[PDB]
């Protein structure tokens, strides 16, 4: 579930 | 060593009372927007609003005999037709007009 | 029932072993054999 | 100062403000119609 | 699932450890006890304080670590600080990795730190700068109004208004567990 | 493709430019004055940061709230006083009769 | 050789522990007044370390970064070695 | 309690140890049988940097440069002028790197890994310049300046206009130092740094990546982030900084201290010796330099890592 990319909601 | 010399117990009240509303602020102030004010407001207000007019209020069960009688509820939303049965609070002063 | 139970196994698993004066968690506390040297 | 250089790019217009008091990509009413949603169907 | 591994070698190391000192030359560079504080090295020195001169009269508490510079830039203006309120409060000088718990008593999560306390929980005010945008001479000013705040309501009603609020039953237990032990309580 | 990507990328960065100022003014308007003092603060640690200072304490359930009562399986001698003893001796069973009334 | 003494050392101490994967304290109780509990160790406010283990050189790295830059500010030709040799990232 | 004949043994204590951890792991933790973890849209710390490891480098890397520090003072929250920072950074650096990307790769015709790459490869190449540097007393040795080259002594003598003073080690240092006047025996901004150490590579004819050069320069700005004291305290050193800020836990540690330890009892019986008498020998250290650098491309496959030693092929 852990990933490099960070979404616009969790910026 | 129980109480102090000088000191009330309503004194001692008063300081619990800010200390408690103290943490419940700093609990709402940290804490997710997206529950907080549905939880905290919303829910207790309609669920007030239900019960308060539930429990004060006097409501009847409104039919009608023809469909030809039926009102003309078209225009305005939510409510596009009649529907008998209907539960309808009124206030003490009402008459039939 | 759980209680007399306990009590019952104490009973027989502790009064008499003569190396069970109290429990080993609190040995700590007892005075010290002037045996041992 | 030391914050200083950072504090100096911090200057919004008048409708960033506006829009700040506001709270619009931080209130999120849709997302709070999902959670009542879903918490009305978790019974 | 969630676990740490219980620790180190290192980890349990002397986390101060001596480092060598340079000859007179190094020293020269253009920008070329203390008689009035405490400074503190044991958790009893520290409890001691806190749960007896902490309720006899204010005290102030500068958590420091000496990997930070603006622990150096803000000891000598603490030290004047001190100089100049010792009569009115006791001043200590607290090492985060010497002295943990008293770190962790106090609340402290950033390094310099300015504590302010009277009966432990009566009046805990904590000064630092989180953002990086304050420096010593502010961090003094809040100091110096934290404390005559402290003292006027002190003073205020007859000695009274100043009382412990959640330590009088917490203990601080829920910040520290090992305040258990302090307590008698069982741990089995 | 190419050039209409890279547009995309680019008013995805003025979109995410303009939620920043929106997002400083929020905070410095309405955060930093609503912010709490602290001294309400919530009076414990959560406990993965407790297991990693090495502080955490799992046990006892239960407590002893007097060193009379936490000192008794230590003494060895005197567990009880003889008053204690004595006032012990009277709850050696239940009484049916107390019961009944 | 004697040069790169410094780098054998380096090399020698390669993947020794660090309190950046594991707890950075424990306790201990005193046997003879179990009232009495020391905490060995360090602070920490930090509970990250199942994935600090794997950048715990950052710190030391960036230490190093800022007093290159030191250096540099006197004298900026003691990186051209490296910069000859090709380590860098450079357009000749 | 269980009605055991001793429930303060060892094996019941363990037992409730381990229930209570499972208890508290299997109520908090994000599984695929949540009991606590529902309705989450904004996440705590924990979780936060657990789901988005690209945020936690980001955010640590800021801490240790806005405030040297440890990261075990790493903050539970961070603040929104540091977010904000960060993504005017992220805005700088992208917008360089898409115009790089437009111009270059287009006419032409896993992002963990790839950092995790630059990072070691970074750290190792800086620790090798250090031990090089610390083979001939030239890591850290402020306020003196280490010269192997006329021209950087010119340059350097430039600093202080000619005052000051040279000194020197017989035969087995391989550099002279310069000790500059106590007024003008301070450290320099980094912004100012990067600038001259730009200029020079750019006026040698060896310019970094466009990308690499944003990078020194947003390094530099976290830096002055901190303040008129952003290295050194007023009568401190650069060597005594280094020793304050090292990591006590880092293997390192030993090997520091005894490199200072013969730093400083070197420097202390070291002699003086006037211009002239330098430039002569700075010829031969000329010579041997450039030696000793070509040997290091040698000396890097002897210890060096397999990063190294193919950047160096
Ligand atoms: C109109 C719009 C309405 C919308 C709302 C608007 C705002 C109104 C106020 C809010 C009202 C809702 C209250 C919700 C609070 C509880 C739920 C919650 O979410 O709290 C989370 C919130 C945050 O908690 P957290 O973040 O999870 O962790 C922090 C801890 O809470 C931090 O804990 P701590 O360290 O700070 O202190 C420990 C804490 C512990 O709190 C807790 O952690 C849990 C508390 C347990 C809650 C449920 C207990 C039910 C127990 C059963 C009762 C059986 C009694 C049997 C008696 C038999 C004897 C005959 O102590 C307490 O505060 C509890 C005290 C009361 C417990 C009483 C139980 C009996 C014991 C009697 C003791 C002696 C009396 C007290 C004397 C004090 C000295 C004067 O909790 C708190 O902030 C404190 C606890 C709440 C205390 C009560 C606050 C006052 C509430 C007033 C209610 C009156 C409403 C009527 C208004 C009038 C309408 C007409
Ligand atoms: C008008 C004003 C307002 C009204 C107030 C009226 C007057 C009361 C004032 C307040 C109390 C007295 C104050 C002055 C006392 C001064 C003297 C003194 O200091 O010591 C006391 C005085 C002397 O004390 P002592 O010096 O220490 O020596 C004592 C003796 O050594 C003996 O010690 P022991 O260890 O041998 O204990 C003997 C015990 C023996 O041990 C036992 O209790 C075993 C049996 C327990 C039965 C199950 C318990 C269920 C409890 C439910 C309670 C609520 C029920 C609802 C209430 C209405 C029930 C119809 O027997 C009992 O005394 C307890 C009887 C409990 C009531 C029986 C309820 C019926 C049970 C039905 C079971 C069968 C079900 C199947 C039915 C089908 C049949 C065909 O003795 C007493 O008065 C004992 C007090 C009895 C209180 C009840 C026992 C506690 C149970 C707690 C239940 C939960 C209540 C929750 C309270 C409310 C919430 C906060
Ligand atoms: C009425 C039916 C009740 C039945 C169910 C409840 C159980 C029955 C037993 C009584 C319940 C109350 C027990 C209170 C125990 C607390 C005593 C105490 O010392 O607390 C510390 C406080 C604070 O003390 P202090 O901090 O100011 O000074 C002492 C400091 N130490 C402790 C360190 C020495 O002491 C008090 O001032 C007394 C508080 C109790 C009196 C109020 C009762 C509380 C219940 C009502 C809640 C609503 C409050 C608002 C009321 C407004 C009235 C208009
Ligand atoms: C005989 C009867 C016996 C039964 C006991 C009866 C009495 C006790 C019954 C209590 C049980 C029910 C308790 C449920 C409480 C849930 C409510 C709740 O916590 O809220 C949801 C929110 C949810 O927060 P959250 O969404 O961030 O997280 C919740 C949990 N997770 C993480 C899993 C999602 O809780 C809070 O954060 C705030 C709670 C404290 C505040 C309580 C309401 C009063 C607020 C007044 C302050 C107003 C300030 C306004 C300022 C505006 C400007 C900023
Ligand atoms: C902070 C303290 C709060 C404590 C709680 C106080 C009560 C707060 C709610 C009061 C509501 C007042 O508002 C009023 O409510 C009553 C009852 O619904 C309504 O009154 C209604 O019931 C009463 C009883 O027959 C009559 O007035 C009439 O039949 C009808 O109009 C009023 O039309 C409305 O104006």
């Amino acid at each position: 579930k852990p990933s490099w990319h960070v979404a616009r909601e969790h910026r | 060593p129980l109480g102090v010399k000088g000191r009330s117990v309503f004194a001692g009240m008063r300081s619990f009372i800010g200390q408690r509303l103290g943490r419940l602020y700093d609990s709402f102030y940290y804490s997710q927007s997206s529950t907080k004010y549905v939880m905290v407001f919303l829910f207790p207000a309609g669920i007030f609003y239900t019960r308060f007019r539930a429990d004060t209020k006097l409501g009847y069960h409104v039919f009608i005999n023809e469909e030809k009688l039926y009102p003309d509820y078209s225009q305005n939303y939510f409510d596009t037709k009649w529907t008998n049965g209907r539960k309808v609070y009124l206030d003490d002063e009402t008459t039939v007009e | 029932g759980k209680i007399h139970g306990a009590v019952w196994r104490m009973k027989h698993l502790f009064a008499t072993n003569f190396k069970m004066v109290g429990h080993p968690r609190y040995a700590y506390a007892l005075p010290k054999n002037p045996l041992l040297q | 100062r030391p914050g200083q250089g950072s504090n100096a790019q911090f200057q919004t217009s008048l409708a960033d403000k506006t829009r700040g008091l506001l709270g619009v990509g931080f209130l999120r009413p849709t997302k709070m119609a999902s959670f009542a949603a879903t918490f009305l169907l978790n019974f | 699932s969630f676990a740490i591994p219980p620790a180190n070698a290192a980890a349990l190391a002397d986390p101060l450890p001596a480092t060598p000192t340079p000859p007179p030359v190094f020293e020269a560079v253009s920008s070329a006890a203390l008689k009035n504080v405490e400074e503190v090295s044991t958790m009893e020195r520290y409890e001691a304080a806190v749960y007896e001169e902490s309720f006899k009269k204010p005290i102030v508490c500068l958590f420091f670590a000496r990997f930070s510079l603006q622990s150096k830039v803000l000891l000598q203006p603490f030290l004047d600080f001190a100089a100049s309120a010792s009569n009115n409060a006791t001043f200590f000088l607290i090492d985060c990795d010497r002295v943990p718990r008293a770190a962790y008593h106090a609340r402290v999560e950033n390094v310099p730190s300015l504590v302010v306390m009277k009966g432990d929980d009566a009046f805990r005010q904590t000064i630092t700068d989180s953002v990086g945008v304050k420096t010593a001479g502010d961090l003094i000013q809040e100091a110096r109004s934290a404390l005559d705040q402290v003292l006027r309501l002190d003073q205020q009603e007859g000695g009274t208004k100043l009382q412990p609020g959640v330590s009088s039953y917490t203990h601080h237990i829920g910040v520290d567990n090992l305040n258990v032990y302090r307590k008698g309580w069982p741990v089995a | 493709i190419q050039h209409w990507n890279k547009s995309y990328e680019k008013q995805v960065y003025s979109e995410s430019v303009a939620l920043n100022r929106t997002f400083q003014a929020r905070n410095q308007l309405v955060l930093d004055r609503l912010k709490p003092s602290g001294a309400y603060r919530l009076p414990a640690v959560d406990y993965k940061r407790q297991l990693s200072r090495g502080t955490l304490v799992e046990g006892a359930d239960f407590y002893l709230p007097t060193a009379q009562e936490q000192q008794r399986l230590a003494r060895h001698f005197e567990p009880y006083s003889e008053q204690e003893q004595e006032e012990r001796r009277k709850f050696r069973f239940q009484s049916i009769s107390v019961y009944l009334a | 050789a004697r040069s790169f003494r410094w780098m054998q050392a380096f090399a020698a101490v390669k993947g020794k522990p660090t309190a950046g994967s594991c707890a950075a304290g424990t306790a201990v109780v005193n046997p003879e007044d179990p009232t009495k509990v020391t905490l060995k160790g360090r602070y920490t406010n930090f509970s990250l370390q199942h994935i600090w283990e794997k950048y715990d050189y950052l710190q030391t790295h960036l230490l190093l970064r800022e007093c290159m830059l030191s250096q540099v500010a006197k004298n900026p030709r003691l990186l051209d070695p490296e910069i000859n040799a090709g380590l860098t990232p450079t357009v000749f | 309690q269980p009605g055991v004949v001793d429930p303060e043994a060892p094996q019941e204590v363990e037992a409730f140890k381990q229930a209570w951890h499972s208890r508290m792991g299997k109520f908090n933790d994000r599984s695929d049988t949540p009991m606590l973890y529902a309705y989450m849209n904004e996440l705590p710390s924990w979780e936060y940097y657990d789901l988005h490891r690209s945020a936690f480098l980001e955010h640590m890397t800021y801490f240790l440069v806005r405030t040297g520090g440890d990261f075990r003072f790493f903050p539970e929250m961070p603040p929104w002028q540091w977010l904000a920072h960060m993504e005017n950074l992220r805005f700088k650096l992208l917008s360089v790197a898409q115009s790089r990307r437009s111009q270059l790769q287009l006419a032409n015709l896993h992002g963990e890994e790839y950092t995790q790459k630059f990072l070691q490869y970074e750290t190792e190449l800086f620790q090798a310049c250090a031990a090089r540097l610390m083979g001939h007393f030239m890591f850290l040795c402020d306020p003196f300046i280490p010269v192997q080259s006329a021209e950087a002594l010119s340059a350097v003598t430039r600093v202080d206009n000619g005052k000051g003073k040279l000194f020197s080690l017989g035969d087995d240092v391989n550099a002279l130092f310069y000790l500059p006047e106590q007024q003008r025996r301070d450290v320099e901004r980094p912004t100012q740094a990067v600038q001259t150490l730009l200029g020079h590579l750019e006026a040698t004819g060896r310019p970094f990546n466009p990308c690499y050069s944003e990078l020194l320069h947003v390094h530099a700005e976290v830096l002055e982030e901190r303040g008129e004291h952003w290295l050194t305290a007023p009568g401190e050193c650069v060597s005594q900084a280094f020793l304050r800020r090292l990591r006590t836990d880092d293997p390192a540690y030993e090997v520091y201290c005894s490199y200072f330890k013969e730093m400083y009892e070197r420097f202390a019986g070291a002699k003086e010796v006037s211009m002239e008498d330098g430039r002569k020998r700075l010829a031969t250290i000329e010579k041997n330099a450039q030696e000793e650098a070509a040997a290091y491309g040698l000396a890097l496959k002897t210890m060096g890592s397999a990063e190294l030693a193919h950047k160096a092929r």
